[PDB]
């Protein structure tokens, strides 16, 4: 019986990063279910998923070993749209930085696909399953609310330089700090809510900063955390032998 | 380096510190990790104001719908600041849209003064002529074949009756030098057609050229851009083929039309044609002399500033900044694709002295740590290695990623992490060619660069950025058909290359590094390097960065246009 | 001697104690006999060419020659029509040329003896002798005017010669021509991933059992199987093609019922420790192992494996062919983070991934998993690991693509997905 | 049915009552050796891998990268290399691999197994694998450090894969690269005359054999020999290219020592009607003969005979290779005129002579004969009766071109001119080797 270690590094950022990895999130606030449809934007609070396909028990399937030992997720079964969240996390110490939030998907959720850039991160899903995987981004710490933001487009912000208030720059504006509180009123693509949603309070630099898994040269640099760039340098070696000749 | 360090912030400070346009940016300190955004929208930049004005008037005019910011979703460009850039190396202050390569007559120019060039041997020519005619080839004769070619090929007649012509207005940037490694030839040609190898290279450099290409003579053809902008690269060698064969004919008397104009014809346009680069396959699929064939080692010898200067981080910088204009801005961001394109995927490699302050402390790292091995020298270098690799490229990106650390300034400029990406790997590969002399210890320290990069900041380029540098690795010393090749020798078709933008002029500057620290003339075929020194081709090969800065403000004058024609 | 045992896509034992250099394209029987297949056959499109014929419409998107048409019986006559093509495609009495109405006489299924191939430089003899004896036997059978030759002629080739290809034609193959391939010995690597799932009849592993078959055919006409490259790409093909001792089918099954790409990750590198491929090098003050590989293309075959068996389970979960793209970015990604070794290919499936998956979500290019092949610009740079994986995906799919399978490989499985070798790949190779 | 006497080069009989059909490449076991062993063979210029190493010149025209240069002595270990080289490119031990020294040691042959082609969807494999035996090889034998190993590789491939093909590289076949393929089923025809030419050893008639073989083969892989035109390419190859009936030979013979252009016409319809091929039609008031067909595809194969039968003589009475791009044009064009018959390919033979003079004696592309092909854009327009004529020529010319067989094609014929089925074709397919 094999026990994961995830990532390496002996660091806060490298102990963040096994947190993400592993799934061993702190839950620090709530976001009702119609909310959180709503922010997402693909169908309004509390309707039916709509679908791109009829469900896999009224039109049946091939009869294979892979989905006959693999189960259908409930997304599956009822045939959703494949839909998504997307998120830009701050390099001044947001929780999440890309990669590691689709480690976080690609390691606890079934049937994702998640996507990798550096100024947006997304997983597309079946729409309940990614309302599944959306709902722990969103109350969990791999996200604070003024660093990052759910954005479907216009992503901008995750390399500019903060808000004197501590928010990251949004191009469209879909949350902001009103009363100390994170206060967002249009979804992910910008379109205004009917009701806006209390993200909650967000984390001080501080907190921040402990919680991060962006290495940074004024917290936490990644030089100084040796066991990191030496998985690099062994990585690079091997790969550059084997490509060589694989002995 | 302290002085490019001190450029790299004076350019942040007038990028964010002091008003451009009215972007209301006044003030403040480039260290600063917040800032206020105004909301301003595109009417803070005056070239935006002025394309707005014009996509108003035009959208009126032609009766459908045209540029129209408030098209775009959500809001219009430039809710933050929009800043200038700065051309690397040069106090050149850009209108950021004036670098897109649509706008830029500099940067469209370049690429027509490679597009119709090509390079055509005279000696089988000649053998020609002695074997099939019993010609005696001469001087004389040559120097009036010359002549006889420098009207011919612009589109001239020299054989029959009743020829209509190019108009010479037109097509006044066409013409044929000749150059060789024979110097007695050399000393009988008139200096009108001459490019002087001896006159214009140092006498190492000179020798290493002369020694490659041995008693050899060649002809380096531009045909007219007007024309290369009509037709395409493939145009080059047949045209230049053409009218070598008519002045062949005329100026020696020959049938016009007889089996041995024939082998005129095989020799031109076959056997002793050097094209920029070769054709492309079916699902990118281009005729030669297009972006896409261009080697890496071809554009370090098209760019000159090899010649200019005994500064090899200067001379790599030069290439980078030419190679991610043309192959990124013009080939992927065009070519391959198109629309708004990739300007700024280029411009972080050639602008705000960021490449420059990372190269120039990884030469001072270098020549500390390895006894001046990134001063020029063939016998200097460090054996390359995982080892040294490993230190120099490690070393390379920590600074860098530091750099946009203390900066946040650098950080708002690249914006985008593949932007960050290409200027920290571009670093850590010139730096790692420079100090060993191989150019696949260069790529070798780039895709290590990568992975150090993904893993300290938990990104690296946009969604597709690393297919190559993951594929990177493992690929540069493997000996696997498709896989296998020095640097110097591969190009945009390569196939882990073929597609994205950020890396294809990183490798141009890598593949030079390993030659230009070592001193060398070229860095893959030195009938590129000779070709292309040459005052007379309108862009400056020497300076291609500063070039764009010129096309910027609105001081280049392009080839090709068609006013003597066009109504008042 | 490495020797595997063989399972079929059930998990069921066939063979045992194989020699995997048995299974190499260049001495296995069953996978040239997959290629000799591949090569001489094509499928001809009966309805498409009655339909242009009465139209004019023939030879590309929007083509229509309009005054010309002519009103033949093709499908009405499909037994005829392929009794005479067999007689003209055929080269002696007897031999293996097989004609076959298909469909209800739609379509013909037209395999060229293997003396065409045998004769000629590559395969396209299957595609032109194929078109000319459909292009003579409706000259003959309708009695077209001479002047009327070039109408049906181009019924059935489409705009060749003008184009390189018959396109707006109706003779279709597996393959593509010649003159698109990217590299030398790609042939095989061009073949669309929805075809290869069309042929498994939506069967997962049959579907990367059939492509792996492909690919590595390919590798080995690429030369990248020389030397110690061949046990390289063989324990490859056994283990991640060919479920070799029933690993993939077994990782698979236990990650199933609530795996996921992760998940797989623990099954691989317990699997390896447990086999003796890799073992703890170095424990560092953190506790975590770097491991090292004992067997470095042992290893690179676990990864291979693992990377096919997350694309099942992840693929499968959603029953979302989209998901194989990050699958195999992140099932190597991770894997590498896990165990301080390189991943599958060391790091070509990743990068390979990196651009495929940028190439399924994006304006640039690409599109769907299902367009996708061997010789595909994007997804070409790995050495046949990649794209089995892709073809077991589009097979999962339960119906989220626009280029579904249907759309773009109708046809082929139609005319193809009946060939007993070509649906069960991994019970030809292992000789029942 | 029909049936052709086999007479080899020298007029002599090799078989009698062989029936056209068994001459299909389709069905001709020799036809089929031959095709695949072109396909499974590649040639290796050791001495340029040596060069190559040393000076970084490789990877194209003009090439070179500085400072990296490798000492080996590559064609001093020659016979070490072809050992391993073999065992490399082999797939079971005891097949019918085959590396073979040559030119001292300065180039291989090598040809891989059956097997490889078997396995493959076409010929690259040879290359591939070739080259790979030869990189891996090189490797091994001098201890080539991993940082310098891309220079191993280049020097052997040249610039592939940033080129399409070895450009700069040092391994050569008979064959093309498929992408250079113009049409479907045109890989076959994808073989310079100078190649041919080499491989026969300048034998004018053998030159046009192989020719025939390879660009039959084509004709086959294009569709183009299907139903009633089996017939028709098969009563072309057999009597233009295999000598059927002494036909060839003996128009040849009797036109050789004072014959032109015109004499050949003379023969071709005096054996025409003799043999009762053509017959008068009509006459016309001045006299003239309207001549008809009364086998359509026989005349075919007799003016197809005549084509060859002329560039024979009129190229041979030169020794000039040019010569043929007129004949082919001249023969038929005034064969017509002649008979009121079509010419050979009815029409195309002609054609394709028409541009093929344009293109060998112009500026704007082509050559001399040599450089032509099957595949080339002007000359492959008649199904197969051209190119052999091409072949033939350039065997025969003594001295007149720069792109002679040496210039082009010196490493082909140094290293497949000596394989017995491909230098006397018409023997290997009459069985008699
Ligand atoms: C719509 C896409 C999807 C796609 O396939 N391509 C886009 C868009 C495309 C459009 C954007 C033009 C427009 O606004 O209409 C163009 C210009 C290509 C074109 N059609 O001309 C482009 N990308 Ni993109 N794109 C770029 C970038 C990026 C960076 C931006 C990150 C940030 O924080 O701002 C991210 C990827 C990443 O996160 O790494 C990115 C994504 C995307 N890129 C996401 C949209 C993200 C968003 O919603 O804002 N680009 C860059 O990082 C720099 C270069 C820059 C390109 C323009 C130029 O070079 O000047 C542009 C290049
Ligand atoms: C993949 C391929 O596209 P297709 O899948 O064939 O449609 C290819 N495009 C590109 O590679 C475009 C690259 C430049 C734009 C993206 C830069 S990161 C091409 O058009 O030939
Ligand atoms: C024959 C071929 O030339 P090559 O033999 O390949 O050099 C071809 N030229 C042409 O067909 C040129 C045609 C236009 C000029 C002559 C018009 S009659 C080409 O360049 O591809
Ligand atoms: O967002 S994507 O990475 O697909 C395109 C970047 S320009």
């Amino acid at each position: 019986a094999y026990e994961r270690q995830y990532y390496p590094g002996a660091t806060s950022v490298a102990a963040n990063r096994r947190k993400h990895m592993s799934g061993k999130l702190e839950k620090l606030r709530e976001i009702s279910d119609e909310d959180l449809t709503a922010v997402l934007g693909h169908r309004a609070p509390g309707s039916d998923y709509p679908s791109t396909h009829p469900p896999l028990a009224e039109m049946g399937e091939p009869a294979c070993s892979t989905r006959e030992n693999v189960a259908a997720t409930p997304g599956a079964a009822a045939g959703d749209r494949v839909r998504y969240i997307q998120f830009a996390d701050s390099m001044y110490n947001a929780p999440a930085t890309p990669y590691f939030r689709s480690y976080f998907a690609a390691i606890n959720f079934r049937g994702v696909d998640p996507g990798t850039l550096s100024g947006r991160q997304i997983v597309e899903a079946r729409e309940r399953d990614m309302e599944q995987c959306a709902k722990v981004q969103m109350e969990t710490e791999i996200t604070d609310h003024a660093l990052a933001g759910v954005r479907g487009a216009t992503v901008h912000g995750h390399s500019v330089r903060l808000q004197e208030d501590g928010v990251m720059f949004d191009m469209l504006d879909r949350r902001r700090l009103e009363n100390g509180t994170i206060i967002m009123d249009k979804d992910q693509v910008a379109i205004p809510l009917d009701r806006k949603v209390d993200l909650g309070k967000p984390m001080s630099s501080e907190e921040a900063a402990k919680r991060t898994t962006i290495y940074r040269v004024d917290n936490v640099a990644f030089r100084d955390d040796a066991e990191v760039v030496e998985w690099v340098h062994r990585i690079f070696d091997q790969r550059t032998k084997f490509g060589f000749q694989p002995k | 380096a302290a002085d490019i360090f001190s450029k790299f912030k004076k350019d942040m400070e007038v990028k964010f510190a002091q008003e451009f346009g009215s972007n209301k940016q006044t003030g403040g300190d480039i260290t600063d990790k917040t800032a206020k955004f105004l909301r301003l929208g595109p009417e803070q930049d005056p070239r935006k104001v002025e394309m707005i004005k014009a996509g108003k008037e035009i959208a009126e005019k032609r009766g459908i719908a045209f540029y129209n910011p408030m098209m775009h979703s959500g809001a219009p460009l430039g809710q933050r600041a929009i800043t200038p850039y700065t051309i690397s190396g040069t106090d050149i202050v850009c209108e950021p849209d004036d670098l897109h390569y649509v706008n830029n007559a500099a940067m469209q120019q370049m690429w027509d003064d490679i597009r119709r060039t090509c390079i055509v041997g005279l000696d089988m020519a000649h053998e020609t002529l002695e074997k099939r005619l019993g010609k005696e080839v001469t001087p004389e004769t040559i120097n009036h074949y010359l002549e006889v070619l420098n009207h011919a090929m612009p589109g001239a007649a020299v054989v029959q009756e009743m020829m209509v012509e190019t108009h010479p207005a037109l097509v006044d940037d066409c013409y044929v030098k000749v150059f060789t490694g024979d110097d007695a030839l050399a000393d009988e040609i008139d200096k009108q057609f001459l490019i002087d190898i001896n006159k214009e290279f140092s006498e190492e450099q000179a020798a290493q050229i002369k020694a490659s290409i041995g008693k050899t003579s060649w002809q380096a053809i531009h045909i007219p851009t007007i024309v290369s902008r009509t037709t395409d690269g493939a145009q080059t060698s047949r045209w230049a083929a053409m009218q070598i064969g008519m002045s062949f004919i005329s100026a020696y008397a020959m049938c016009a039309g007889e089996a041995a104009v024939a082998d005129l014809s095989f020799a031109a346009k076959h056997a002793a044609l050097v094209s920029m680069g070769e054709m492309l396959p079916a699902r990118r699929a281009r005729g030669p002399n297009e972006p896409g064939g261009l080697s890496f080692g071809h554009l370090s010898d098209i760019v000159q500033t090899s010649r200019v200067s005994e500064d090899p981080a200067k001379i790599a910088l030069e290439v980078v900044g030419a190679g991610c204009m043309l192959y990124d801005q013009i080939w992927l961001g065009s070519y391959m694709s198109g629309g708004v394109g990739f300007t700024q995927y280029a411009t972080a490699a050639y602008t705000d002295d960021i490449l420059d302050n990372n190269t120039y402390y990884d030469v001072d790292y270098i020549n500390d740590k390895y006894n001046g091995a990134a001063t020029v020298g063939k016998d200097n270098k460090v054996k390359a290695s995982l080892e040294v690799v490993k230190d120099i490229a490690t070393e390379s990106t920590l600074y860098g990623i530091e750099t946009y650390e203390k900066f946040p300034t650098a950080l708002e400029d690249h914006f985008g992490g593949s932007q960050r990406a290409t200027v920290l790997a571009a670093a850590a590969g010139v730096a790692c060619s420079l100090a060993t002399g191989n150019a696949n210890a260069g790529l070798s320290g780039w895709y290590l660069s990568m992975y150090l990069h993904k893993e300290a900041w938990g990104r690296l380029g946009f969604f597709g950025f690393d297919l190559q540098d993951q594929c990177g690795a493992t690929n540069v010393l493997s000996y696997q058909g498709d896989e296998g090749l020095p640097d110097e020798l591969r190009g945009p078709n390569y196939p882990n290359y073929a597609m994205n933008v950020g890396h294809q002029g990183g490798y141009a500057g890598i593949a030079q590094a390993a030659h230009s620290g070592r001193g060398d003339a070229f860095t893959v075929n030195p009938l590129l390097k000779v070709c292309f020194a040459d005052d007379l081709l309108p862009f400056n090969f020497a300076e291609p960065r500063r070039e764009f800065g010129r096309g910027a403000i609105r001081e280049f004058v392009p080839a090709g246009e068609r006013s003597l024609v066009i109504p008042a | 001697s490495d020797t595997v045992d063989i399972y079929d896509d059930r998990g069921k034992l066939l063979e045992s104690n194989v020699d995997i250099m048995s299974l190499a394209p260049t001495r296995n029987a069953a996978i040239q006999s997959i290629i000799m297949d591949t090569k001489r056959s094509v499928a001809v499109n009966l309805a498409g060419i009655q339909g242009a014929l009465a139209s004019g419409k023939m030879g590309g998107k929007g083509r229509q020659i309009l005054g010309r048409g002519l009103n033949y019986d093709i499908v009405g006559n499909a037994d005829a029509i392929a009794e005479n093509v067999k007689k003209l495609v055929q080269v002696d009495e007897g031999d293996d040329t097989n004609v076959i109405k298909v469909k209800g006489g739609k379509s013909l299924l037209i395999q060229s003896p293997k003396s065409r191939i045998i004769a000629g430089a590559d395969f396209m003899s299957a595609t032109t002798v194929g078109a000319a004896a459909v292009t003579q036997t409706i000259m003959d059978m309708f009695g077209t005017d001479p002047y009327d030759a070039p109408i049906v002629k181009s019924a059935v080739w489409g705009s060749y010669p003008q184009t390189m290809d018959l396109m707006g034609g109706q003779v279709q193959g597996i393959l593509s021509i010649p003159q698109n391939n990217e590299g030398l010995g790609f042939s095989l690597r061009n073949i669309m991933a929805n075809h290869v799932a069309a042929i498994s009849n939506r069967n997962a592993m049959n579907a990367s059992a059939l492509s792996s078959i492909y690919e590595q055919s390919g590798i080995f006409e690429m030369g990248g199987a020389v030397g110690m490259f061949e046990r390289h790409q063989l324990l490859g093909l056994a283990y991640q093609g060919l479920n070799a001792n029933n690993l993939l089918y077994d990782i698979v099954k236990e990650n199933g019922k609530d795996g996921t790409i992760g998940t797989v990750i623990e099954s691989v590198v317990r699997r390896a420790i447990e086999a003796g491929i890799i073992s703890v090098d170095k424990t560092a003050p953190s506790g975590y192992n770097f491991y090292k590989a004992n067997d470095v293309p042992k290893w690179n075959a676990c990864a291979a494996v693992g990377t096919l068996a997350a694309t099942l389970v992840n693929c499968g979960a959603g029953r979302a062919a989209q998901n194989v793209s990050s699958t195999l970015l992140y099932f190597n990604d991770i894997l590498e983070k896990e165990t301080g070794l390189p991943g599958c290919d060391y790091g070509k499936v990743e990068g390979t991934a990196v651009g495929f998956s940028f190439f399924s979500h994006s304006i640039y290019g690409g599109g769907g998993p299902g367009v996708f092949n061997g010789n595909h610009v994007v997804t070409r740079h790995s050495r046949g690991f990649a794209i089995p994986c892709v073809c077991a995906a589009v097979a999962l799919d339960a119906g989220t693509q626009m280029f579904s399978i249907e759309s773009t490989s109708g046809l082929i499985g139609d005319v193809f997905g009946a060939i007993p070798e070509f649906r069960e790949p991994i019970k030809a190779v292992a000789g029942v």
